[PDB]
């Protein structure tokens, strides 16, 4: 019926460019930037967020079967942007996204486009689709994020607070191999969890279930503070290897 | 696995013909030569290359894969043609949406004069129709294109909903700016006709009831080439947009642009007196001209004429076939 | 674009309905007699009809009825179109100087409305006060007839019966009062109602519901010495009015259906019933008077006077004069005795009117050695079926071979001298178990007789049971000479098989020339058949020998020679055949993208296939692969009659609507989908119903070859007996054609005021399109008729085109000629 999204850490050792003598902390960086890439471009042209985001999670997906030496990472972000406007209805044409592009990036990363950047653009259409398996519709943790906060009743600016910090983690997520490891629901729980660690949050009184300790059982079944801790620690690791420092 | 679309081969279909012609390109009927059952193959012809893939493949793709229901079409599988090796740059070819066969469509049956539809007939047939809309509608999703057309029926009477080509999400919260001309003509609702632009799903309610019209008359209910002619149709059975029955009509771009000849009364308990009132109550409520008084889906199942009918009795319509070819002496 | 040109070789000659009354004076005695599209009017004379006028009319006639209301000296027509064009006509006649008067006229079509079941039907008012149409389920439409209503301006009456089989409007009532048969669950009643033109609503009529026979279907308005209704059914004949009942239910009407009654006697003591094995009765009401004074009906006896023609309508005329007037054979003239003759009949004809009847199918054939071909033609039904065949001479010859059962197929094999004719027969079940023929027929009279012994569908095991009386089709292949025209073979096909496709040709390296037939078996509880049979038959010295038979899963509808294989049809499939040195079929490809291969016809490698639905589709043999190719289809959703190849390019075909259109290989490249969809270029209302295309003209070649500005020659046979002609023409000479109708059809004066341009406009329940691409030769040949001044206003400003002469003026002179050449072509 439908395919399966998801990875074990452990996996992503043997992901194809890692075979061909990437090391780790290179396709790592080339995740990173090649996301990054989609999210400046589409911000620039005044793109929802869950377009910039389904482009990352094609992204992400794409370079779990193909290799970054043999698919030039900043095209491939063009592409997967290029087709996650036309699934969201938040379309683009092919040569506004190569514009903005030019714009960002220098002229050695613009090589990547070769002699007809459009050109190399659209005939990559027919790989991302046949790699995403047509599976085009994905849900993002932004959803959830707000769908779960609804339900918390307290202090309007003690709730409003910790959703903002848990969608800034969203949006640092998405420069990370965790979309490809745990579903939606769980990375929505997980940012709100991490707030509420940094901001001092118990946030089990604002749930219906005032003593439910583990309060994120009422939005996600059978998930284990193991891998919401697994997922804080990703998160925040983003955080001190670069110079920026948590929000709050 | 099952899941591994946009790989396997059309060579797996015997093509059996052209079945008709849709926008990205042109539709086969084929049959399966593992497990012989009769296919319908979409070809999306992304060799266009000014925008790719088309966006209402896309839009196909994206929705049946996600809408599961009996009166719902399901799409198979993607299949595509022989792909160039090794050379993606030069391969042009395309791809193939597989959907179930259906034996018939409604539109081809009704121009045919080949179909006659009794009450209970109209009752299994609307019933599914609605209930597939719910289900659609439930899920926040938008038909936009409920054509005669698009309905497809097979010889067991069972009814399956079709073209998801101009189909989109509709936000009750956020008001979304949408396409202003989005049905055809005779199918219509009257706010798209004055140019509402932020349309509700009902919309799609008072398609399905032109189309409830059409199967007591077997004739469209509203047929007119010009928005301004399919208006003063409207308005003279349903009654001439007014404020009235329409308080926010005035708000509509082109309610003083487009006027009928006269302000028209209702008429259309009159004019079907012939159609059981069981059923004229629920064309009153499904050709409502407020959008925000018109019926909902949910609402027409639960109505006398729709809600005590049982799907397990299909009530097949008549299609005869034999002695259709000579002539009544 | 496409450019044709049709016209009619031979006028409708099936009669659609009858009335008589004082039209053309109020001492005259009239017969108008209508065919579709034409009426005739007569004078009754006492040795027959003498003609007065004949007129056509831009619509099917559907109602026709002679009204006189207060004041008029003379009976006014009201005349009601298919189409729903409504009109009231006047004769009249100055000296020499005959013309119809359009005296109101308009168009009563509703915009929401279903059609009902039992048709159109139109009733008027004893009182002349108003005309009734029942025109759709739910409604009844009412015309008052008040001297204003010159626009025919009506209003709609709601009806709760839904499902109406026939209504009168009742002799001596109170007020207008209408008595008619419904069918609803419970069964079949009988209602009346008084209509209220003050109030515009139905009020609670005379007498109450009575529930009446099942399959009642006929209600006649008694006149007031008796008063009431009497109802005709299938088994019994019943009386009606307030507490006033008699059924009487004589075994002898049981037998057939009855299909029309016609009142002799104005008192109402006398009417005339038929039925559809051609008997017709006499139904007697007996009077009783009491010393009240007042007459009460006493009983009703049925007598049987004789046979005529099976008929549609039925009018008595004068003396014993009765107009039969029929649609599936010749109309005819009889006579009734007082006494009967010595076999026992009271029926004598007088006068025989031809009637092509149903053209089922036809070929033609050049029969004499001349240079024209001579049509011969599958014609009538039942006792009335005939082969006609027909030669042009100024007026058409037309020699008839009474068949006496149903033909349904003809071909011409030359190496025989003779023609291979399908037909069937009735049988009833009878006590024996085996069926009983109601008549001796071609198939029962033939020289020598052979039956099927096939044994490919003898295993059965489907039961099939037989209830006494029940009717059966019994199909045979006939062998006719084609001088003497004698049945020299019938050949029976097996119980429940029917005829349905006939080829006469040889096949592969096999130089014997072989009559094939594709059959279906047909049995009451298959919705579509599934076996069927191709049989290779060879007439040889007198008799016919069967040399292969081929089983196939279906009907076979159609069949055609194609290069030496047969290229057969077999319900969604399409077949090609190879004929083997072993003298058996074999299948080479095949075509299963249809509903229903209903239509067959190719030229060279070509094949044009006509469906149940979705038009017509061009395939093509590829023979470097072996197999078939869909080149092009027609995607616009059409019910077909018949279709036929114009050229390469071009297709015709006929929908059940009475609407005949063209369709174009787009013959554009730039992508595959534009060769795939077939353009429809030519739309046209014909109003006849076209079973049988053929290529082929009866117009003998004076010597060598002399052509008319029209190329090609395509013949038609229609259902109402009618036979037309299609041709094409250069783009030239369709605009000068075309710019002329327009210019003729605001010169020329319609009957009831009717639109030349809407008449002829493509018309489906669904879909109304002006008409294209057709030129409409009884328009164009209509100028030879209009006068002088007509003429010349007609050729004001007319310019040519795309010649030698670049834009040429025209004269009255100019283009007598040019349509009198346009009439040559048949
Ligand atoms: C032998 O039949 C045909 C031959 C030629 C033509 C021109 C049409 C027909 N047909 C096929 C039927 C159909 O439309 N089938 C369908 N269309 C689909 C679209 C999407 C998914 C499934 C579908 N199944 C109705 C009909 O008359």
């Amino acid at each position: 019926t439908k395919p399966c999204w998801y990875w074990d850490k452990k996996d992503l050792a043997h992901t194809p460019s890692q075979l061909e003598g990437l090391d780790p902390a290179t396709e790592a960086r080339y995740r990173r930037e090649g996301a990054r890439f989609i999210f400046d471009v589409g911000t620039r042209l005044g793109l929802h967020y869950d377009t910039l985001a389904t482009g990352i999670i094609y992204f992400h997906r794409f370079y779990m079967f193909h290799s970054f030496k043999q698919f030039p990472r900043y095209v491939t972000g063009a592409c997967c942007l290029f087709l996650a406007g036309k699934v969201e209805e938040t379309p683009k044409k092919c040569k506004d996204i190569i514009k903005t592009a030019r714009s960002l990036l220098n002229d050695v990363q613009f090589g990547q486009f070769g002699d007809d950047p459009k050109e190399e653009v659209m005939v990559l259409e027919r790989i991302l689709l046949q790699t995403i398996k047509f599976d085009l519709q994905v849900e993002h943790p932004y959803q959830f994020l707000l769908k779960y906060a609804k339900q918390l009743k307290g202090d309007k600016n003690k709730i409003q607070k910790l959703v903002q910090m848990a969608w800034t983690f969203v949006n640092d997520s998405l420069c990370t191999t965790l979309s490809l490891q745990w579903e939606p629901e769980i990375i929505a729980v997980a940012v709100m969890y991490l707030a509420g660690r940094l901001c001092k949050f118990e946030i089990q009184e604002w749930t219906s279930k005032p003593m439910y300790r583990r309060w994120w059982e009422q939005f996600v079944q059978d998930v284990p503070v193991d891998v919401l801790e697994d997922i804080c620690h990703q998160i925040l690791d983003l955080y001190s290897q670069g110079k920026q420092q948590m929000p709050h | 696995t099952e899941s591994d679309w946009g790989k396997r081969c059309v060579d797996k279909f015997d093509i059996i013909g052209i079945i008709g012609e849709g926008t990205y390109g042109q539709v086969y009927k084929a049959k399966d030569k593992d497990t012989g059952e009769l296919v319908a193959l979409k070809k999306v012809r992304l060799d266009n290359e000014k925008e790719g893939f088309p966006i209402t493949a896309i839009r196909e793709i994206k929705i049946l894969r996600q809408l599961i229901h009996r009166s719902v079409v399901n799409m198979k599988e993607i299949v595509t043609d022989k792909q160039d090796a090794l050379d993606f740059k030069k391969d042009k070819g395309a791809f193939y949406l597989v959907f179930e066969y259906m034996d018939h469509d409604l539109m081809g049956l009704l121009e045919s004069g080949l179909v006659h539809f009794s009450e209970d007939h109209i009752k299994s047939f609307m019933k599914q129709l609605m209930e597939g809309l719910e289900y659609c509608h439930k899920k926040n999703f938008l038909h936009r294109d409920i054509k005669c057309s698009n309905i497809l029926l097979n010889n067991s009477g069972q009814i399956k909903l079709a073209d998801f080509g101009l189909a989109r999400l509709y936000n009750s919260e956020e008001s979304r700016p949408y396409t202003n001309k989005v049905i055809t003509l005779w199918y219509r609702p009257p706010e798209l006709l004055l140019g509402e632009e932020r349309y509700t799903p009902a919309i799609d309610v008072w398609s399905c009831g032109c189309i409830l019209g059409e199967l007591f008359t077997k004739k469209p209910i509203f047929q007119a080439n010009l928005e301004l002619a399919q208006l003063e149709l409207i308005s003279r059975l349903c009654g001439s947009p007014c404020p009235a029955v329409w308080p926010d009509v005035i708000r509509l771009p082109y309610f003083n642009t487009m006027k009928p000849k006269k302000q028209y009364r209702r008429r259309l308990r009159e004019e079907f007196s012939f159609i059981p009132s069981a059923a004229l109550d629920l064309l009153d409520h499904m050709l409502t001209l407020d959008p925000s008084k018109r019926c909902t889906a949910e609402q027409t199942l639960q109505s006398d004429f729709l809600k005590d009918v049982e799907l397990s009795k299909m009530a097949p319509p008549d299609l005869p076939h034999w002695q259709d070819c000579h002539e009544l002496w | 674009m496409s450019y044709n040109y049709v016209v009619t070789a031979q006028k409708p000659t099936a009669v659609n309905g009858c009335v008589t009354g004082h039209f053309t004076s109020a001492e005259d005695l009239n017969l108008l007699i209508a065919k579709n599209t034409r009426l005739e009017i007569y004078v009754v004379t006492a040795e027959g009809l003498r003609p007065v006028k004949e007129v056509g009319m831009y619509g099917k006639i559907a109602v026709m009825e002679l009204f006189r209301p207060k004041g008029e000296s003379k009976d006014l027509l009201f005349i009601l179109t298919a189409k729903y064009n409504a009109c009231i006509l006047e004769y009249k006649q100055s000296g020499e100087s005959i013309d119809i008067i359009t005296r109101a006229h308009g168009n009563v079509q509703d915009r929401i409305g279903r059609p009902s079941e039992t048709g159109i039907i139109g009733i008027i008012d004893p009182e002349c006060r108003m005309i009734g149409l029942r025109l759709y389920d739910g409604l009844f439409k009412v015309i008052p007839l008040d001297r204003d209503n010159k626009e025919l301006k009506a209003f709609n009456i709601r009806l709760e019966e839904l499902h109406v089989i026939d209504v009168k409007f009742l002799y001596g009532c109170q007020a207008p009062t209408i008595c008619f048969v419904y069918q609803d669950p419970q069964g079949r009643h009988v209602k009346t109602y008084e209509v209220s033109l003050r109030e515009k609503e139905f009020n609670k009529g005379p007498w109450k519901q009575e529930n009446v026979e099942a399959e009642a279907s006929m209600v006649i308005a008694v006149p007031e010495p008796f008063g009431g209704a009497i109802i005709i059914g299938q088994e019994s004949i019943t009386y009606h009015n307030g507490d006033k009942y008699l059924a009487i239910a004589p075994p002898i009407i049981k037998q057939s259906t009855i299909v029309c009654h016609n009142r002799v006697d104005p008192n109402g003591s006398r009417y005339l019933l038929g039925d559809m094995e051609g008997r017709l009765f006499m139904l007697l009401l007996e009077k009783e008077e009491q010393m009240d004074g007042t007459v009460t009906l006493k009983d009703l006896r049925v007598e049987l006077l004789g046979e005529t023609s099976i008929a549609e309508c039925l009018t008595y005329l004068d003396n014993g004069v009765v107009f039969v007037g029929s649609r599936l054979g010749d109309s005819q003239l009889v006579k009734l005795n007082v006494d009967s003759n010595e076999q026992g009949s009271y029926v004598v004809a007088m006068e025989t009117f031809t009637n092509l009847g149903p053209i089922v199918d036809m070929c033609v054939v050049d029969l004499e050695r001349q240079g024209q071909g001579q049509l011969v033609t599958c014609s009538g039904a039942f006792k009335e079926g005939s082969l006609r065949i027909i030669r042009n001479g100024q007026k058409l010859h037309i020699r008839t071979v009474p068949l006496y059962e149903s033909p349904r197929k003809i071909c011409y094999q030359e190496v025989s001298q003779c023609f291979g004719v399908l037909s069937s027969r009735i049988e009833v079940q009878d006590t024996s178990g085996g069926t009983t023929a109601l008549r001796p027929s071609a198939s029962t009279q033939a020289l020598s007789s052979s039956v099927s012994s096939s044994k490919l569908f003898s295993s059965s095991t489907a039961p099939h049971e037989t209830s006494f009386g029940e009717e059966v089709e019994v199909h045979n292949l006939l062998i006719i000479d084609q001088h003497t025209f004698e049945v020299l073979h019938a050949h029976q096909f097996l119980q429940n098989e029917y005829a349905l496709s006939l080829v006469s040709c040889k096949l592969g390296k096999d130089p014997n020339t072989y009559f094939i037939v594709g059959t279906a078996m047909v049995y009451p509880e298959e919705a579509e058949p599934k076996q069927g049979r191709i049989v290779v038959f060879q007439y040889s010295d007198g008799k016919l020998q069967t040399v292969a038979e081929k089983e196939v899963k279906g009907a076979v509808y159609s069949m055609v020679e194609f290069n030496g294989k047969l290229l057969a049809s077999i319900n969604s499939t399409v077949r090609l055949y190879e004929w083997t040195t072993e003298k058996e079929l074999r299948t080479e490809c095949n075509h299963y993208n249809n509903i229903m291969a209903l239509y067959l016809k190719t030229k060279g490698d070509f094949i044009l296939v006509g469906d149940l639905m979705r038009s017509v589709l061009l395939l093509a043999y590829k023979p470097m692969e072996g197999n078939f190719e869909e080149i092009a289809r027609d995607f616009n959703p059409n019910w077909m009659s018949a279709v036929e190849i114009l050229d390469d390019d071009n297709f015709l075909g006929a929908e059940n609507a009475f609407n005949l259109f063209v369709c174009q290989k787009d013959s554009a490249a730039t992508t595959d989908e534009e060769r795939q969809h077939l353009q429809e270029v030519g739309l046209f209302h014909l109003g006849e119903f076209v079973n049988v295309f053929c290529h082929g003209s009866l117009v003998m070649q004076n010597l060598g070859e002399t052509s008319t500005p029209t190329q090609g020659s395509v013949l038609f046979g229609t259902v109402n007996g009618m036979i037309g002609l299609v041709t094409s023409l250069s783009e030239s000479w369709y605009n000068l054609l075309l710019d002329m109708q327009n210019r003729l059809n605001k010169v020329i004066k319609s009957v009831g005021k009717i639109e030349h341009s809407f008449w002829r406009s493509f018309h489906t329940e669904r879909k109304t399109e002006p008409a294209t691409g057709f030129i409409d030769g009884d328009l164009i040949e209509s100028f030879l008729d209009i006068s002088r001044p007509k003429m010349q206003e007609v050729v004001a400003n007319l310019q040519y085109d795309d010649g030698s002469g670049m834009k040429r003026e025209a004269t009255a002179d100019d283009l007598i000629k040019v349509v009198e050449e346009l009439t040559r072509i048949h």
